[PDB]
RNA sequence: UUUGAUGAAUAACUUUUCGAAUCGCAUGGCCUUGUGCUGGCGAUGGUUCAUUCAAAUUUCUGCCCUAUCAACUUUCGAUGGUAGGAUAGUGGCCUACCAUGGUUUCAACGGGUAACGGGGAAUAAGGGUUCGAUUCCGGAGAGGGAGCCUGAGAAACG
RNA sequence: AUACAGUGAAACUGCGAAUGCUCAUUAAAUCAGUUAUCGUUUAUUUGAUAGUCAUGGUAUAACUGUGGUAA
């Protein structure tokens, strides 16, 4: 149940000194030092689960690897990032161009758009 | 190039006789991007505190490097500036360009010179082609817009007037200096 | 840790008296920053309220004045060689208030010599300045005296002696020499 | 004084602190002291 | 010796110009208590360097104005007054004397000897056991 | 991880990236705003001195501002702890092997003794001190001052047992060979004198030099040998001697770097090389062969050393220095690293085929 | 303890209230405010105890943000705003102001005051002072702090203010020969003409003052305000020229 | 001679602090009808100073029995000076450098004090003989020594 | 309402959370009174108070999904 933690050149589990803005470790009580075990950054015969990215592709097309395909669930908020998604000019109004989300409920077909960001 | 480190590392290194100092045929060959730093550098607008700290501490570094440097130094400024067509003429100027733009420039000049001349003022040398041409130059069509000029350019007449008093002020105190 | 009572001196009849409280935070002493010499480096420490009190423990740089025409520059430092507290303060050199030091003298002469035209040592009345001012003019290597505590304000501020300061602080030193 | 003068008085706190340690010589003092002796002295 | 310390005994933030010639040597720099008390000439001509002096150091005398009887004067810069007063003990309703062995920092402006009454005013806190100041001399 | 040097791979895996004219605390600053292997090894400050454990698992450091004792440990790559001091400790020493017994020389003229359960009691000494070692064969905390004064207090007793008086003005370093347990003394009036416990009288007294100034110097520096024969010293002008004590005159002379003065000599075993670690406020440490007084290699921090000390077993030189992170070497020719740190080899196979 | 004190019994209350003692286990604490707290009334005290306008609490805080009473010309929503002497409260819904003056025995009172002369309120001149650009800004007693006063107002002064505006009218220096108000000290509440000072620098300035029955009694300097001449008041004060029988 | 009036910024230095990229409503006026200019009445912040709530030290005034307690302090500076660090701030609070002091039979000092003590502290006893009711006890602790952290205010001990 | 404006969970951020019981006894100590702070600090209160880009970049939490471990 531990996890794998970069920069600690040892394959052994390590009580280190964890904090608020670094990986791995998420704590309660606000900006402490906590103690905690975590098992060191060079992979050895005991690991459990490897993390791995596909980078580049190769020969097979798999299918919950290539055939898959998510879409991003959210948008953008800021009016600036719409011009830099749509290859907009300050001059055009984004109030047409926001992402127009449909929802249903029972037979009513409701939709919104976010509060545009600045 | 860095603003946070920018006067401790001239303090650091650029300061003359102390630590890391910089070899003669070097410092010769490196001249010119130096000038043209502090040039930015001065261009920089002082609105602010912190802005004033930094032009003062630019004025402050340039005098100690050598004669020659600060001639080419003043001759960017010139570079900048120009004096061809009153030069070449006795006195006219053809193309009648006396823009917003050229005396927001000319003042700017007026004012590095002011600057260079408080900094230098027993001391600083006077080339020829480098200062007399563009400061009657600048007076010369400060007067210009003075005279072709009425009232309905405040904008003009009030730059017009300080490039005018900035120019006569400059050239009252080089007189007193050199 | 380290306070500033009065909780535990003798009284003034000369008798130990009792313990009255475990000690506070208001009647506090911080921890002395022996300054250096060096690469500066600054620290914050926040005081009472929102205070701020910066502690600098190295410098090269400070702020030096003359009275003499009323004219202040940021230098150089180079080293301590005299201050009325410790010896051993003075040998390893670690700069505090009062303290006596050897600066530079290269932008103060260029500012003198840009500013009269006559060189030093080798406005007539006023480029008549002192003999032994001139004299470390020629030497490069001028007398001032930091007048500023350094731990408090994280500045380091100067002044160059003067005749019957420098007087007899050359006193000290030819009497220690 | 405050501190510089000797107060030659035992100290409790150190007294058995680092009381005693076996005598780890690694010589037998004999040749030692001629050598000692018979060092840049003579 | 007036200069006989480690450090140079100078009145901080005074100056005196060496360029502009002058007929004294340190324009001294003295103000005025106020109060109902007198500046002393002595203290004006005073070349010595108290920065616990009333009059030339730059310490401030304002609340208590008190008086006493010097007792001993074997220190530097400063003595112990003894007063005795009297002590009402109303569970005999009886009178007593009881003398308060009370310090205090003197200026050397001012010379006293045992036998003096010396009118005091107090500070804020000079030293670990003093609070006062003496201002008026009355020697016998 | 960097390499600089051509005959010899120095390995700075600690520490400043860039070299020198780039302060740490703003650099620092912009880049977070905008590898490592001991957690948080640093003090934010500075740093002034280092002893490794005998024991080879604990390293213990101090530090700067808010003047601090950091212990770190190897079987966790982090700090053990840490511990406020009351004022800037200027040098130490560890009792036992252990990293629970500790005592130290401090700048108010005073000594304060730690242990596990923190801290035992301070004495103030009656001057300014300079250096301090414990003898070990019999329990004797012996410090030179400046002046003539060697105090020696035995810890049988506790009390101030007898000074050393000298006959000089400055003393500035006092060490020990652990075979010949000889209090030598190196005080900056050029003199080393020699004492001798259970007689408590000087053995000798010698080192009278000159360099090319002919000025009087500071001894700065002197260190013992392994063999418990032959003793070194070093000058302010950064001038070394390598005394073989049957002799008065050099053995081996080093005139190294430049004129700043030596400030540490550590002597350092390999079967084929006997070496010696001469190091220099001017941010350079030499390592010199010997027995031919061959300068083998040499490590440039960039920033100024404040100490420096070797891994017992072979492979790194920890610097404490004035930067943030006080930081180490691994010299792959001087060997291995030792039982917490064993794939440094495998990260320099791949920074040397870089 | 840990710092300040938030809660405070019946019994503790300053007398100058006129409270019972049983109302209660905790008084009313007065906000941090413009007037000093061992010297002012609350508004809960002066809706809830005093004139009766409200009866409990919640109704004051209902009214008070209903947002009906004006304090010196502005309008307040404090439950505990700390209303002090010779002040002004009014009130639209019945038009009309109230002079808050203290009485012979101690204790606080309203005067029931017309539109014109609750236009105005005078202050006790503390201190004038330079402050930056050279800029003189005098302070009262109660906090209020006016630039460009006049040259001749001095420390111990009192100037009338009219309040629709906030601005400076009119100014009385203190001399001999005055309509005092005596505001602290042992002798609270006896109002005729001063007679003199006696000084005591690192001490007190005394004030002898001779009241009606022609009876003089000293007073500190710290206790006085000043209303004017003799026989003429810029206040309607109440029946009684601070007399007890 | 009086009646009355006036006073009695420079040089730089620095991680930039700044001089609002924030909520509630005016709808007009003018012509350039752009939806252009312009604008008023309500909230949240920020610069400093005052004031308020507090806090820190501090002047002096007051409390038992006992000399079967005559010594006490420099053995953490005891007393004071000078200089510096430290603190929000003075001050031996702390360190150097020094001087060698201070308290005391007017009994210092010391001892015991049942010091659950006393304070008109507290409302009183609207007539119990002295008695009620309230308030301050004073400090420390929150397994135990040691060290650190924020906030205006903590040496917070959940 | 084709930007939203009602309402609203999770979270950012602002402020409070410095107004709990047990154990140990000091006679200028404490406490009460009275000062001083031309010698200090202050979140809050109120009062004044600064002519020196038709709008710049970020990120998260949450959510989605994939997992580990007895926890």
């Amino acid at each position: 149940g531990f996890p794998m933690k970069q920069g600690v050149l040892l394959p052994t589990r390590i009580k280190l000194l964890l904090t608020k803005n670094v990986s791995c470790y998420r704590p309660r009580r606000d900006g402490e030092r906590k103690r905690k075990s975590v098992r060191g950054a060079i992979v050895g015969p005991d690991l459990a689960v490897l993390a791995l990215v596909i980078v580049k592709k190769g020969e097979q097309e798999l299918e919950g690897l290539t055939d898959t395909t998510v879409p991003k669930r959210l948008g953008p908020k800021r009016a600036n990032n719409i011009r830099k998604f749509f290859g907009l000019s300050k001059e055009d109004d984004v109030r047409d161009f926001v992402i127009r989300r449909e929802v249903t409920k029972g037979e009513k077909t409701y939709t919104k758009a976010p509060k545009i960001q600045r | 190039l860095d603003d946070t480190l920018f006067k401790d590392e001239i303090t650091t290194f650029l300061t003359e006789n102390g630590s890391q100092s910089i070899k003669a045929e070097d410092e010769k060959v490196v001249m010119p991007y130096v000038l043209r730093i502090f040039f930015g550098r001065a261009q920089v607008p002082p609105t602010s505190g912190q802005k004033r700290s930094r032009k003062i501490a630019v004025i402050s570094v340039l005098p100690n490097f050598k004669k020659p440097y600060i001639n080419d130094f003043l001759s960017l400024a010139s570079e900048r500036l120009d004096y061809n067509y009153f030069f070449g003429n006795s006195h006219q100027i053809n193309s009648s360009k006396a823009t917003l733009k050229t005396i927001r420039r000319m003042t700017g000049f007026v004012n590095i010179v002011n600057s260079t001349l408080s900094v230098l003022r027993t001391n600083f040398p006077l080339h020829t082609n480098s200062v007399l041409q563009p400061l009657i130059y600048s007076i010369a069509m400060a007067y210009y817009v003075l005279d072709t000029e009425s009232t309905e350019e405040v904008h003009l007449r009030k730059m017009a007037s300080n490039l005018r008093q900035q120019g006569l002020k400059c050239l009252s105190s080089v007189f007193e200096f050199v | 840790g380290i306070s500033r009572d009065s909780r535990h001196k003798r009284s003034a009849t000369g008798a130990k008296r009792a313990q009255f409280r475990k000690k506070r935070k208001f009647e506090l002493g911080r921890q002395p920053a022996n300054t250096k010499i060096g690469a500066k480096r600054i620290h914050s420490v926040r005081t009472r309220g929102g205070n701020k009190k910066y502690r600098a423990l190295r410098i090269e740089t400070g702020n030096f004045s003359w009275a003499s025409e009323g004219i202040s520059k940021k230098t150089r430092i180079a080293g301590v060689v005299y201050h009325p507290s410790n010896n051993e303060l003075v040998r390893t050199n670690t700069l505090t208030k009062a303290a006596i030091v050897q600066i530079d003298a290269t932008p103060f002469r260029q500012w003198f010599e840009a500013h009269y035209g006559q060189t030093l040592g080798k406005r007539a009345a006023s480029a008549k300045i002192e003999s032994s001012v001139e004299s470390q003019f020629s030497a490069g290597r001028l007398y001032a005296c930091i007048s500023s505590r350094p731990g408090q304000s994280g500045r380091c501020d100067g002044y160059i002696l003067e005749g019957e300061e420098l007087a007899f602080y050359l006193r000290r030193l030819t009497a220690k020499k | 004084s405050k501190g510089r003068k000797l107060n030659y008085s035992v100290q409790d706190p150190i007294a058995n602190y680092e009381a005693p340690i076996t005598s780890g010589y690694k010589w037998s003092d004999d040749q030692i002291d001629e050598f000692f002796a018979g060092l840049l002295g003579q | 010796t007036v200069q006989s310390e480690r450090a140079f005994q100078k009145q901080p933030h005074i100056f005196n110009n060496p360029k502009v010639k002058t007929s004294k040597r340190t324009k001294r720099w003295y103000k005025n208590a106020g109060l109902g008390f007198k500046t002393p000439k002595t203290a004006i001509e005073g070349s010595y360097i108290d920065k616990k002096c009333p009059f030339t150091g730059l310490v401030s005398i304002r609340g208590k104005i008190l008086t006493g009887t010097v007792v001993s004067t074997k220190m530097h810069r400063t003595i112990v007054i003894r007063r005795a007063y009297l002590h009402y003990i109303p569970k005999y309703n009886r009178y007593e004397k009881r003398h308060k062995n009370v310090p205090v920092h003197v200026s050397p402006a001012f010379r006293v000897q045992v036998g003096d009454i010396v009118t005091v005013g107090q500070c804020r806190p000079i030293s670990k056991t003093v609070r006062f100041n003496v201002v008026k001399v009355s020697a016998a | 991880k960097s390499t600089s040097a051509n005959d010899v791979s120095v390995y700075q895996v600690s520490g400043t990236n860039v070299s020198r004219s780039l302060p740490d605390w703003i650099a620092k600053k912009r880049k977070r705003q905008l590898v490592e292997l001991i957690q948080d090894f640093e003090f934010s400050e500075a740093s002034n001195k280092i002893k490794v454990s005998r024991d080879g698992q604990y390293c213990m450091a101090t530090g700067t501002y808010k003047p601090q004792i950091h212990v770190y440990d190897f079987a966790n790559l982090s700090l053990k702890f840490d511990r406020h001091t009351d004022a800037e400790n200027v040098d130490f020493t560890i009792l036992s092997d252990d990293w629970t017994k500790s005592v130290h020389l401090q700048n108010d003229r005073s000594i304060q003794f730690q242990n596990k359960g923190g801290l035992h009691y301070t004495t103030r000494i009656p001057k300014f001190g300079r250096s301090l070692v414990y003898n070990k064969v019999n329990c004797d905390l012996y410090v030179g001052a400046s002046g003539n004064e060697l105090y020696r207090l035995n810890l049988e007793k506790g009390r101030f047992l007898n000074p050393f008086k000298l006959d000089t003005e400055g003393v500035n370093h006092v060490s020990i060979n652990e075979v010949n347990g000889l209090l030598a003394a190196g005080t900056e009036t050029n003199v080393v004198e020699f004492w001798d416990p259970r007689s408590r009288s000087r053995v000798s007294k010698l080192y009278l030099e000159n360099n090319i100034d002919n000025r009087p110097f500071q001894v700065t520096t002197t260190s013992f040998r392994n063999d418990g024969l032959t003793f070194a010293c070093g000058t302010s002008n950064g001038y070394s001697y390598i005394y073989d004590l049957r002799t008065s005159e050099p053995s081996i002379i080093k005139d190294q770097g430049y004129g700043f003065d030596i400030k540490k000599i550590i002597w350092l075993d390999n079967v084929g090389t006997e070496n010696k670690i001469v190091t220099c406020d001017k941010r350079i440490a030499k390592i010199w062969d010997r027995l031919d007084g061959k300068a083998y290699a040499s490590m440039e921090p960039s920033v100024d050393i404040n100490d420096i000390e070797h891994v017992p077993g072979t492979g790194m030189f920890f610097t404490a220095n004035e930067s943030i992170p006080m930081h180490t070497y691994y010299i792959p020719s001087l060997g291995p690293s030792p039982r917490w740190c064993s794939f440094l080899d495998s990260i320099t196979e791949e920074l040397e085929e870089k | 303890a840990r710092g300040p004190k938030k809660h405070l019994k019946r019994l503790a209350a300053p007398h100058h209230w006129l409270l019972d003692k049983l109302s209660g286990c905790y008084a009313p604490r007065p906000s941090a405010g413009p007037h000093k707290l061992r010297e002012s009334l609350p508004l809960i005290v002066f809706l809830r105890n005093r004139l009766k306008y409200a009866l409990n609490g919640r109704e004051v805080k209902a009214i008070l943000m209903q947002r009906h009473v004006k304090v010196d010309g502005k309008v307040r929503t404090d439950t505990t705003y700390p209303a002090g002497f010779m002040d002004v409260i009014t009130l639209d819904a019945t038009n009309e102001n109230f002079r808050l003056v203290y009485d012979v025995k101690g204790r606080f009172a309203v005067h029931r005051i017309t539109d014109e002369e609750a236009s105005y309120k005078l202050g006790k001149v503390k201190k004038v002072q330079l402050g930056k650009k050279g800029v003189p800004y005098v302070v009262t007693h109660d906090g209020r702090t006016i630039r460009y006063p006049d040259p001749n107002i001095k420390v111990n002064d009192t100037v009338k203010i009219d309040l629709a505006s906030g601005k400076i009218t009119d100014f009385i220096k203190f001399d001999a020969g005055k309509l005092v108000y005596v505001t602290g000290g042992r002798n609270l509440g006896r109002i005729g003409t001063i007679v003199h000072k006696e000084r005591h620098d690192g001490g007190f300035d005394l004030v002898h003052i001779k009241d009606s029955l022609d009876n003089t009694f000293v007073t500190r300097l710290n206790n006085v305000f000043v209303i004017g001449e003799q026989g003429k008041p810029y206040i309607s004060l109440p029946k009684g020229k601070g007399i007890k029988l």
